[PDB]
């Protein structure tokens, strides 16, 4: 009957199925962001728990080393020095041999969470590009549509129609233009905690291997005394 | 022995709230941009 409604037909049926598609990544991309956020936020209190209570045990391991060094510069009988050295050195490593479970358990929670972070900023890159396609067909579309409506004025219902059309469309684009906005925000923020608190574990792992090794140097300087 | 003080090493924790909610809300905002055509 009236071709040029067709035609607005046609635009308005698309638009709307495109609206939906990209509502549902958005809910998607949010909720794998919650995720994201709970796992960061537990791996890095588990990550302090742990490291309070290791500093707690270097203190006390160093505590009894230079006790036993102290008894050494007096000089005492070598049996009971030799056996308080034999449970410090059998402490200190089921000390270390736990602690090295723990850290392997730790490193795997942390890369899981840095491969899905990864993983979200590629969907999310591609997704932005794939919306900016398909929402500059419908520009391009839209404004096309204009050149059939030349003799029409306010009043006539397709010049209404065309015009809710382009208004809906901008209203359509400012608010994924805001989604964007938040979901890059997001994503920063996560990468800058994400690679922090990587290089806290690595940190951590050093300093631990370090600190095993200095412990082991003096144990066994004591060790050659003890004849 | 002085191994220092490991407690220097600390994980920080994010907060991107602001950020989900928004997305979610933005979600359900677009279904006011969704076009009903008047009748020819």
């Amino acid at each position: 009957m009236d071709v040029l409604y067709e035609n607005q037909k046609l635009i308005a049926n698309k638009f709307n199925s495109a609206i939906g598609k990209i509502q549902d990544s958005l809910s998607s991309t949010a909720s794998e962001l919650g995720k994201l956020q709970d796992e960061v936020n537990q791996n890095a209190q588990d990550l302090n728990t742990l490291v309070k209570q290791l500093s707690s045990n270097f203190g006390r391991i160093s505590s009894e080393l230079n006790d036993i060094l102290s008894r050494l510069d007096k000089g005492e009988p070598a049996k009971d020095l030799r056996s308080d050295i034999d449970n410090l050195e059998s402490k200190i490593a089921g000390f270390n041999s736990s602690l090295q479970k723990v850290l392997t358990n730790l490193a795997q929670k942390n890369q899981n969470v840095e491969d899905k972070l990864k993983g979200l900023e590629s969907r999310t890159s591609s997704l932005e590009k794939q919306i900016k396609g398909i929402a500059s067909n419908f520009q391009n579309e839209i404004l096309k549509q204009r050149e059939y409506l030349v003799n029409k004025g306010s009043g006539n219902v397709l010049y209404e129609n065309q015009k809710l059309i382009e208004n809906q469309f901008n209203s359509a684009i400012g608010k994924i233009q805001d989604s964007l906005s938040s979901t890059k925000s997001a994503l920063g923020k996560l990468k800058d905690v994400v690679n922090q608190n990587k290089q806290a574990l690595n940190t951590l792992v050093k300093q631990l291997s370090s600190n095993f090794g200095a412990i082991s140097s003096v144990l066994n300087d004591i060790k050659s005394r003890l004849d | 022995v002085d191994l220092g003080d490991i407690s220097g090493i600390n994980a920080s924790v994010v907060n991107i709230q602001k950020e989900i909610d928004r997305l979610n809300e933005v979600a359900k905002n677009l279904n006011e941009s969704l076009i009903d055509l008047q009748e020819s």
